[PDB]
């Protein structure tokens, strides 16, 4: 019994001179679940969301993902929603609950509009699909906005020192 | 206004009227200094003739005299007062009754130019003066050679006559070729069997002197240009909802449809109403979900619009009555204002209410017994899906506000009304279409002749080249008939079928082989339709403008003010930004890897207008607020320009929302070093 794992990662606009932060992190992410039964995948969202890595255990591919995350320049608006999404789509395709799921989320938390709310929603949806969202907070990240993301406080944390609580929670 | 109609002739017997003017007292003089545009040898005067009525303020007895009396003869309700001798004639006047008057001068031995001429009475206790202001008045010139009495004597209208203006006086004078032309004033010609020549309400006479309603267009105050409103709706903002929000901007444009690449033939009034199809909130998907409207539900609709008066005369008592429409012909609502109580005119190039108040709502929020405007599911999905309205407006405009004579006052008068108007106009007339204002479909019309009304035989011949000068404005500074810095070779001519065939036969009998060339020589006939364009643009079935050659887009760009990570600052034409519903910025890698920053249909919106009148083309503003952060300076920042004909309104049937496939031209493409 083991994981699959869903980067959504926040390219926008707001996170632009941070990209290298949330590259590094998920880099650092891949380097320690290398089991051949783990799988990952990689999402990113601005104003539109993609699928950089479809679910996936061959290693050559994820390395290749890691090299495509490289290449992004971040830019446009904040719509989580849509890289939430694109992992449940991928989730429910999996086996649903079946799998044993964890989405993390990069990103500031600082979303418009319906976003909230849309966010909020699509978070749910993960969690009625036997999968367990955190947040990881980018630069001067909105607390709040993530809690109601995130299960809970507990799988909120700051990029910046949070790959060792990360790997123990798992 | 003024007091008695004064015709002075060169000759001695009332043929050759030199002037034709009046005057606002008993003082009858025209000196020297006012025979600027008589030839020098008609200067010299040798007859006239007066006439009107006097309003006298006490009941008497009254002398009349003249400064002449020997040369005169003069009547007073049809009795002999004056005649070849200073004829003494205490005559009984009582007030309020108003008496008709005609004075008759002759004067073989003309040794002055001008004519220095006064009428005198004398009261019972012997007082002499000059008959002051608040006596005489104008003769009724309403529906000496004057068939149509309108007061332009009939060979001056045909011949032509130039229109003066003095102190107080309008002087109407007969056109000479080498004293006017020089000078800057028209030629008017008009009709003497037609009181007015345009077939509308106000005479020749009453237009080219100023007694008319103020508010009627400075070019319809020419004889063959006719005065009458052209009304339609305009439509700025919508509010949608459920019914027991979704608020948007709109643009709406005046209408003319065309039939199948030819002018149309209707003087309905119609405007189509573009609903924003960009975003209001960050998130927003399709209108339903963000109402939570489910299948059996209904949606009700809520819109400010204002009236737009586009034609040449003024309505004051009665808006038209107008059909607001959802796609081919479902009305949800008629747009009803109450009769006679208009709180204001609704003027020629005006608004109503006008700009500095509120505008209208379809249901104000005082009145609880508005008709609520509804729509079934199917209904606003259809106007989520074409983003579109039409306002169908009738020709209903109520009372004309026409001059009366024993007034001298312009006033709406009850027993005038357009309906009666209009069709008159419609018939005796050409209509052209012209849009090179700001693109807006601008209709005039100018009187012509049926060729086969063995009455209209004449009525002024019209020219192509005149009615474009004297309705719209062209005008020929250099040798080259033009508006605006625009030569008429920028603008396109469109015919209806009839029009067409009866031009190309013109031009046949002309020898031509291109209208341009001809201008002066085209003859317009009433009936026809002439629809004017300029040659930039591409236009829908309405003839609104919808887009342009992308050449022509990207020209229109060319000029970069300023270029940065915060988007560019351009001097961009308004007609051009009047065809583009929004800008795409794109991020190029050195491979040619492109990726779109607006990423989404109803994220396109990213250009306005300055104070300073340039446009900003603001690239922080789908950029979660900041300036585009290029990690690479080889890297290309492309801004491509998209056309209304090109928008698109909704997702595709697919649900996707990006800017993918979207027709757009490329306009501006800087590496990050070229920019800063
Ligand atoms: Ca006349
Ligand atoms: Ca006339
Ligand atoms: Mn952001
Ligand atoms: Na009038
Ligand atoms: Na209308």
């Amino acid at each position: 019994r083991a994981f699959d794992l869903y980067f959504v990662l926040d390219k926008s606009g707001s996170v632009a001179n941070n990209w290298i932060e949330i590259y590094n992190f998920v880099q650092q992410l891949a380097e320690r679940f290398v089991s051949p039964e783990m799988r990952l995948s990689f999402i990113v969202f601005s104003s539109q969301a993609t699928i950089i890595l479809p679910l996936t255990g061959d290693r050559g591919k994820i390395s290749k993902g890691l090299e495509d995350l490289k290449r992004v320049s971040p830019v446009g608006e904040t719509y989580i929603h849509e890289g939430l999404k694109l992992a449940n789509e991928q989730i429910q395709k999996a086996g649903g609950l079946k799998t044993s799921s964890i989405i993390i989320a990069l990103t500031d938390g600082k979303l418009d509009g319906l976003v909230p709310s849309y966010a909020e929603k699509e978070a749910k949806i993960s969690r009625s699909l036997g999968a367990s969202v955190y947040c990881v907070g980018v630069l001067d990240f909105e607390q709040a906005q993530l809690e109601r993301i995130a299960d809970s406080k507990e799988q909120v944390f700051p990029v910046k020192g949070g790959f060792q609580a990360l790997k123990g929670i798992i | 206004s003024q007091g008695l109609l004064g015709y002075y002739f060169s000759d001695l017997n009332f043929q050759a009227p030199m002037v034709v003017t009046s005057s606002t007292t008993g003082d009858l003089s025209i000196p020297s200094s006012e025979l600027e545009n008589i030839p020098s040898e008609n200067q010299y005067f040798q007859s006239a003739i007066w006439s009107g009525f006097i309003k006298v303020k006490k009941s008497d007895e009254y002398t009349f005299a003249t400064s002449a009396d020997n040369h005169v003869t003069m009547w007073v309700d049809d009795q002999e007062v004056i005649n070849k001798a200073s004829n003494s004639n205490k005559i009984r006047l009582e007030k309020g009754r108003l008496y008709q008057i005609k004075i008759q001068y002759q004067r073989e031995n003309p040794t002055e130019k001008g004519l220095d001429f006064k009428l005198y009475w004398t009261d019972s206790q012997n007082k002499k003066e000059v008959i002051s202001s608040d006596n005489l008045q104008l003769p009724e010139l309403k529906q000496v050679p004057d068939r149509d009495n309108d007061g332009i004597p009939d060979s001056l209208e045909v011949e032509g006559y130039t229109v003066d203006v003095k102190n107080k006086r309008t002087f109407l004078s007969p056109w000479i070729s080498n004293i006017h032309e020089k000078k800057g004033l028209t030629k008017y010609k008009s009709s003497p069997e037609k009181w007015s020549t345009a077939s509308d309400p106000y005479s020749d006479f009453e237009k080219v002197t100023g007694r008319i309603d103020k508010n009627v267009s400075p070019e319809a105050r020419h004889p063959l240009v006719a005065a009458y409103p052209i009304v339609h709706v305009d439509m700025e903002n919508i509010i949608l909802s459920k019914n027991e929000t979704i608020s948007k901007n709109t643009s709406t444009s005046r209408t003319h449809t065309s039939e199948v690449v030819s002018a149309g033939f209707s003087n309905s009034n119609s405007s189509t109403v573009a609903i924003d199809h960009s975003l209001s909130l960050a998130g927003e998907r399709t209108w339903a979900e963000t109402m939570g409207l489910n299948t059996a539900d209904t949606a009700r609709l809520n819109a400010n619009i204002r009236y737009v008066n586009t034609g040449t005369a003024p309505i004051y008592n009665v808006l038209p009555t107008t059909s607001l429409v959802l796609g081919k012909n479902q009305t949800l609502a008629t747009i009803k204002a109450k009769e006679n109580q208009l709180s204001q005119i609704l003027a020629p190039n005006n608004y109503y209410p006008s700009k500095n108040l509120a505008p209208i709502a379809l249901n104000a929020q005082d009145d609880f017994s508005s008709t609520p405007i509804t729509m079934n599911y199917n209904q606003f999905l259809e106007l989520e899906k074409t983003k579109q309205l039409r306002l169908d407006t009738d020709q209903v405009y109520g009372n004309i506000a026409t001059y009366n004579f024993e007034n001298g006052r312009v006033r709406v008068d009850t027993g005038s009304n357009w309906s009666e108007v209009l069709p008159q106009i419609q018939e005796t007339t050409a209509r052209i279409i012209f849009n090179g204002k700001d693109l807006n479909l601008v209709e005039r019309r100018i009187a012509a002749v049926n060729p086969s009304d063995p009455l209209e035989t004449t009525k002024p011949d019209m020219t192509l080249k005149e009615a474009l000068k004297i309705a719209f404005g062209f005008n020929e500074p250099n040798g080259n008939l033009q508006y605006q810095g625009k030569d008429i070779t920028e603008f396109d001519f469109n015919f209806d079928q009839q029009t067409s065939q009866n031009i190309k036969n013109q031009l046949a009998e002309l020898n031509a082989t291109n209208i341009y060339t001809v201008l002066d020589k085209i003859k317009l006939n009433a009936k026809m339709n002439i629809l004017i364009r300029d040659k930039r643009f591409h236009y829908d079935r309405n003839n609104i403008a919808v887009g342009a050659d992308e050449s022509v887009v990207k020209e229109a760009h060319r000029e970069v003010i300023n270029s940065s990570t915060e988007g560019l600052l351009l001097n961009i034409d308004k007609d051009i930004r009047k065809i583009l519903s929004g800008y795409i910025v794109e991020i190029e890698d050195t491979e040619g890897l492109k990726e779109v920053i607006n990423d989404r249909y109803d994220m396109l919106n990213i250009s306005s207008l300055r104070q300073d009148g340039k446009t900003f083309i603001d690239f922080k503003k789908y950029n979660d607020k900041l300036p585009l952060y290029i990690s690479n300076p080889n890297y290309k920042v492309n801004v491509y320009a998209v056309t209304k004909e090109n928008t698109i309104i909704n997702p595709s049937e697919n649900g996707d929302t990006s800017t993918n496939g979207i027709k757009k031209i490329l306009i501006f493409s800087k590496k990050g070093y070229e920019i800063g």
